[PDB]
């Protein structure tokens, strides 16, 4: 499974 | 403005670790509220809403 960044993550 | 995708399948199980995140089984149809973040998605599984990672699901 690829690799997680919630660095990314918008607001939700 | 909300991305292209509507409905994905899951690809890989996704383990959600904060409240605003959407979890999911590999298998699992996800109805897609916003996809047109490229990297972090909004949907609705089992009437929940949440956040999931784009790449764990396919259109």
């Amino acid at each position: 499974a690829p690799s997680i960044d919630r660095s990314t993550k918008p607001p939700l | 403005p909300l991305g292209s995708v509507r409905w994905a399948r899951a690809l890989y199980d996704f383990e959600a670790l904060e409240e605003d995140e959407l979890g999911f089984r590999s298998g699992e149809v996800v109805e897609v509220l916003d996809s047109s973040n490229p990297s972090w998605w909004t949907g609705r599984l089992h009437n929940k809403l949440g956040l999931f990672p784009a790449n764990y699901v396919a259109p």
